[PDB]
């Protein structure tokens, strides 16, 4: 059995850059999908790119376009999310998982391209794996 | 991204009472690739239900899923104190997947 | 098939190099063989192709067959089966088997005949 | 082992067990182990299909041939095969062995996958062909083409008888395996098999030009 | 001494295997031998064990005498000495030095006599 | 170096410089090398005796020769030797060199003692036959016989030419080593040199069957 | 050039050792040597040191030419092709390249004439 | 490759073309391998020569040919060679590898430099001879002499056929 | 010269099980016989079975036959003795010792054979090295 | 097991004087195998005495023993301060080996 753990609360200045983490304690997170959330107060999961480290191509969801680095060393055990230019609604409680638990081809779809132009393709899968929260509080 | 809702949004129930949970999606599901998981609040979230009906690893019988198309379900038969938790859903049949608002269920 | 060869071999000519046979002097390992292009004369690039694939059967039967990690002794080898195939350490003159040139050794017998 | 001859510009092959008195080898320097690509005999050279040509058992003593001469490869490979905890798969080439240099193009692949205990090897057989040695085994990192050998008796005359691109694999043959091209770490192109090497290439300046992570053909 | 041999040897055949031949198709190590039973016909089983003891000082004398860790190529060699013993180069036939067998070619003698 | 020839399922050997017009020597397929063990030349094969015909020096090279035929044995070893730290005794083998695999019975033999610096030895020159390969070195485990290489010119006819038993070693031979054969780890008997691998396999069998840290045959 | 030399070999020599033939019972390093001291006779050794070194040429461009690391089987391979070069096919007993020596084969070939 | 020939005490050197039916090779064991060293020659065989004589290069494949035979060396070098930051620079010499038996001084030396990427081997192409063992590298503590090697024919006779100085590196 | 380490004083509890340790601490234990006294208060030294790390076997004492664990893990330098079911009887200064620095023949000693059934020997010799002792102290 | 005892189990003893030590085994003892050892309280004990009679390593000549079958004794001459300890035997004889009660030596 693999734990992830995240790292624990902390309290941040807006605009600052925070480094959210999570070990897998128990296994690694070599070529799988680590998806993340978002827990703000009084909300669902929001939802960020999966990080493989042994990656081809790693996501970022569209509510964090230049907000969200989804990053982590090949053949590690850590993974990181990049939180820039952060503000209070990002106070929340940050949780991985393992969404996907290979991240082979098979876990890329996506629009199709245009002549003369071409989409990117990625897909993920179950969150089976969940680990603890971690809470980020923001100031403003 | 992919917009998800949930409904009644809360549910007050008895211990050992039977009740379903409803999540809706803007857009069928392929593969009908709907999960459930829930938390009690202050608690990390866990897997319940993926493939709109199949129960997760270590699940009870007490968790039974239906659903198609953006249309799915959650019956919960005999539901302990332990399961009166915030219910969501996500989407996975599609892609980016998606997570709805949380559907509470709390004792009567 | 493909009857276009672009081929290669080793540059072991000795008459080609002059204070460069120093192996520190010179490559030494890339700049150090010969390429060229053939054309299918009688068909010999597709037939070699196809001796190369019964060889390679026959060879790994070969090897599995043995210990020595590195084969470098086969040249050896078979120049030694080429000599005993014609000559076992055994010859008998009359035998069309011993590879005997003996037509002008019979100018020389009957020249003594003659006598 | 059947010796090929060349005679009158012919190549003839000699049965052992047939002698023929007009088959003159007055030194060694007549005998020649050719490499042999398996290019020549009009079968696929790209990844997908290198990837179902390779697999792996335990329990087979390795085997390396050496050879003076050979052809040159369109399309050659460099291995470099982990697990996914980053350990390795392959062996590691013994000293003397290098890397083949005569390549039009070299297929070099790394990625993840299980890569069960054993020997990577070709399922047909063909060697691996290394630097002037031949193996039936694919070593760490180094390039090698796929092919056959022969070996020859030649006649006393005088007749004398780059691109790197770069793949993601999965799981290396596992049923389901597909390939990423990659260009840089945000550049992909999804490959598929019916693509040449001078596509990957075209497509690689296409995508180049056009800002830059894995892209489809979309013929 | 005991008469009797209980002996094993190498699966050196040649078309004996069919796709098995790919070494990682088959045992490759264990199953690749084959073996048999023989009595000692003309003394042959423990003569070959005293051979194989007087070989063995010979052996590593040589062995003690060289550099080469895996003379595998002992044997070729030998067959080098075979063929040179045999004939060192240069062939003489009226002493049994090259050994050939001229006998017979009084018939041929004759025929020339007789054209 | 002398060479046996059969002639007619005949013994004849020759000698280096004696020339014979009747060796018929077609192809290099004709000559072997052939490993015989010391069991059909009468002498002991246990355990102790194994321990007393070895020895050991330092500043002495390693030795290979290969064979390709041989005898089977009777009883092989397989030595996993310590020091008494811990530290290993016998040498690793080199690649490609198995465990000799044609053996009714193996003793197994580990345990301590001093381990004189150098590399284990016979005392009369035996070779340690392993997997087609012979040598003047015993390897740390790895299973051999023990024997002698003969080589010979065949005639050109069709005649086409497991147990294990652990033991646990007192000193390696310091004028006194008292090996226990073990039964099981917690079960060992004394090792009389009369008992034979087939007394071995009965002792094992019966104790064990009776229930079954020392015990004697008490015969 | 130095026509004084002192010069060692190998103790290769075969029947030279009784029972310490096993690896462990000889020297097995520094006393497995033979040695002397030779004047240079004809001045060979000084022509040895030149040849000696237009081998060095020859060999270090062989050398370069293969992937064996440790050779010795070039010596056999030099004997291979003097077995080659002197009999590579067939035999022309008239001619300078058999190195057959036929010229007393007159003396059976004469008395079978003159019968 | 050339084989020297020895007839008489005469010597005549046999090219690969040349055809002589009066050289009879009745056995192997007429045939040696010699390594002769760099001295009867008359060159110098000092300590900075032999520094001179020795260089670096990469990217060269290694060699090692044998010899049974040879010549006693007055003058044999051992080098034990580390860099400037103190690793070792030389390569560990091989298995079967041992030094020339026969030296009569060996200018053993240590020290350290910049080693260039490469192996340490002769400008000329000589040989480092070792225990009958001649190469084109130069192996960590390991005593040879300077070299060449002949290969050649013997006639069929019965003719049979230390100080340690401590140097340092700059 | 080895000087034999044993753990410091401690008190325990009846019932149950305490495992003494020693540390050979200038030597290992390794081939070695480690023999083990408990000098109760008001007594001389009461005989505890040898240990050897790398075994064949080792021995018992009599007395603790069910309640002495013999061992020590192989090439090891610490030496260990189990001691089940702790009664007040084993107030004790526990010590180990080195003697027969090489279990062999002349530490195989023991009952002699009647023939259909069998005897364990095994016997160790003067013990010239003492370490410290250990009072185990025990409640009742 | 085996029994032994020792006598007459208390010296008490002017420092300098010599004195004898006595040890009883309820069985002879093969090849003389009695050992004799020493501690003071607090203290490690150490062989004095091996073989009956014979000196363990690194002890003085004051410390001779002697004896044959179950009967054997220790002669302390010069008994220094460091020596009134309590002195116990063991028997090597015969297995399992055993140990005596001891015998004190204390100051007067
Ligand atoms: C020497 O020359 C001979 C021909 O004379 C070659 O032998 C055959 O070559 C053909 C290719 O021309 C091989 O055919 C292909 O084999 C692939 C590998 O299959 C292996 O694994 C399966 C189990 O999964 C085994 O049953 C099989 O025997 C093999 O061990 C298949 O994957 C191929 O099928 C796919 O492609 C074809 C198109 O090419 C499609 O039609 C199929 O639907 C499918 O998508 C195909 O079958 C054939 O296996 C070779 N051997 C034999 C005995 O016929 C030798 O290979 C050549 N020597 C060397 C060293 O290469
Ligand atoms: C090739 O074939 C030959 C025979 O033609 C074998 O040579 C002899 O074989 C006999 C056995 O048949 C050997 O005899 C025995 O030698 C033992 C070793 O002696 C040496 O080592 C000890 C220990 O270090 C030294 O003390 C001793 O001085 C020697 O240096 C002896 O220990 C044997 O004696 C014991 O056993 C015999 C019963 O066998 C009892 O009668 C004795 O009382 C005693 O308990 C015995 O003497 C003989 O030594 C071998 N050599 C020679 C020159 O005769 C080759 O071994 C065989 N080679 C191979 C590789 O197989
Ligand atoms: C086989 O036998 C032949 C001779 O028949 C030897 O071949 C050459 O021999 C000459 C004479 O010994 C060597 O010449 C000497 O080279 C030294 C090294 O110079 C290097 O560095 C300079 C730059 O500083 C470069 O220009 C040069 O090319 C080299 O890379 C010089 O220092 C020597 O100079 C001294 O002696 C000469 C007289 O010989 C004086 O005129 C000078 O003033 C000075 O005192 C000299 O020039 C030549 O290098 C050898 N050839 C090769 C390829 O090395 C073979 O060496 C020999 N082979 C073997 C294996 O033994
Ligand atoms: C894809 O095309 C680009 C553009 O030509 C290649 O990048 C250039 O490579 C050459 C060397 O061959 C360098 O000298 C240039 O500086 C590079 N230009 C860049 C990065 O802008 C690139 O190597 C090609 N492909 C792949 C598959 O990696
Ligand atoms: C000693 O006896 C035991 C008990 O039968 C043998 O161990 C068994 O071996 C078989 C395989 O042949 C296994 O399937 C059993 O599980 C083993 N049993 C136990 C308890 O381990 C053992 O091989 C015998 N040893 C000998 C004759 O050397
Ligand atoms: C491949 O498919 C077969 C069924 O044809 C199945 O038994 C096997 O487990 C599959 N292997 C993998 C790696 O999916
Ligand atoms: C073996 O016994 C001899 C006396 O015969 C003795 O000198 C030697 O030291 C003893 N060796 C060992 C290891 O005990």
């Amino acid at each position: 059995q693999v734990q992830l753990v995240q790292s624990g609360a902390e309290v941040k200045k807006p605009g600052s850059s925070v480094k959210v983490s999570c070990k897998a304690s128990g296994g690694t997170f070599d070529t799988y999908a680590i998806s993340w959330v978002r827990q703000a107060p009084g909300q669902g999961l929001e939802w960020m790119g999966g990080i493989i480290p042994v990656l081809g191509i790693v996501d970022y969801a569209q509510k964090f376009q230049g907000r969200v680095t989804i990053t982590a060393a090949k053949f590690t055990n850590i993974a990181y999310m990049e939180l820039s230019s952060l503000r209070s609604e990002d106070a929340a409680v940050y949780y991985c998982a393992r969404g996907l638990r290979s991240l082979s081809p098979r876990g890329q779809e996506g629009p199709t391209p245009a002549p003369g132009w071409r989409r990117a393709q990625y897909h993920y899968y179950y969150m089976d794996v969940w680990g603890t929260g971690t809470l980020v509080t923001v100031s403003s | 991204e992919i917009v998800m809702t949930q409904s009644p949004g809360t549910l007050s129930l008895s211990p050992g009472e039977r009740a379903t949970l409803s999540c809706r999606a803007s857009q069928s599901v392929s593969s009908n690739y709907l999960a459930w998981y829930q938390q009690k609040p202050g608690q990390a979230p866990r897997l319940l239900i993926y493939g709109a009906s199949s129960r997760a690893t270590g699940i009870p019988d007490r968790f039974s899923g239906s659903g198609s198309g953006p249309d799915f379900t959650l019956t919960i038969s005999r539901l302990e104190p332990e399961d009166f938790a915030v219910y969501y859903c996500q989407q996975y049949g599609s892609s980016p997947g998606t997570f709805g608002g949380g559907t509470k269920v709390e004792i009567k | 098939c493909n009857p276009n060869l672009h081929y290669w071999t080793t540059q072991d000519e000795g008459a080609a190099i002059g204070l460069a046979w120093i192996p520190y002097f010179g490559p030494a390992a890339e700049g150090i063989y010969t390429e060229g292009i053939m054309h299918n004369q009688n068909g010999l690039i597709c037939g070699l192709r196809q001796l190369a694939n019964e060889t390679t059967q026959a060879l790994q039967l070969f090897l599995r067959a043995t210990t020595e990690l590195r084969t470098f002794s086969i040249l050896n080898r078979k120049a030694i089966d080429f000599l005993l195939q014609r000559w076992g350490g055994t010859c008998h003159i009359l035998g069309p088997d011993c590879c005997i040139e003996p037509h002008d050794w019979t100018k020389n017998i009957t020249d003594k005949i003659d006598q | 082992i059947p010796l090929g001859v060349v005679h009158n510009n012919t190549l003839q092959v000699s049965d052992i067990d047939k002698l023929v008195c007009r088959d003159k080898l007055s030194s060694t320097s007549q005998l020649k182990s050719v490499g042999l690509n398996l290019e020549g005999n009009g079968v696929a050279t790209d990844v997908p299909t290198a990837t179902k040509r390779w697999g792996f058992r335990a329990g087979v003593p390795p085997k390396v041939v050496n050879y003076e001469a050979g052809e040159w490869a369109e399309n050659c490979y460099n291995l470099d095969i982990k697990k996914a905890d980053g350990s390795e798969c392959l062996p590691e080439a013994p000293e003397g062995v290098r890397g083949f240099p005569r390549c039009r193009y070299v297929h070099k692949v790394s990625g993840t996958g299980p890569c069960p205990e054993g020997y990577a090897f070709h399922k047909e057989g063909a060697f691996f062909l290394y630097d002037r040695l031949a193996s039936t085994i694919i070593y760490r990192s180094t390039t090698f083409s796929e092919g056959v050998v022969a070996f020859l008796i030649l006649p006393e005359t005088k007749k004398d008888f780059t691109v790197t691109l770069n793949y993601v694999a999965d799981n290396f043959g596992t049923n389901m395996t597909n390939f990423l091209f990659q260009v840089d770490h945000l550049t992909y192109v999804q490959l598929e098999p019916r693509f040449t090497p001078q596509f990957l290439v075209q497509l690689n300046e296409t995508i180049y030009t056009n800002g830059r992570l894995i892209w489809k053909v979309n013929p």
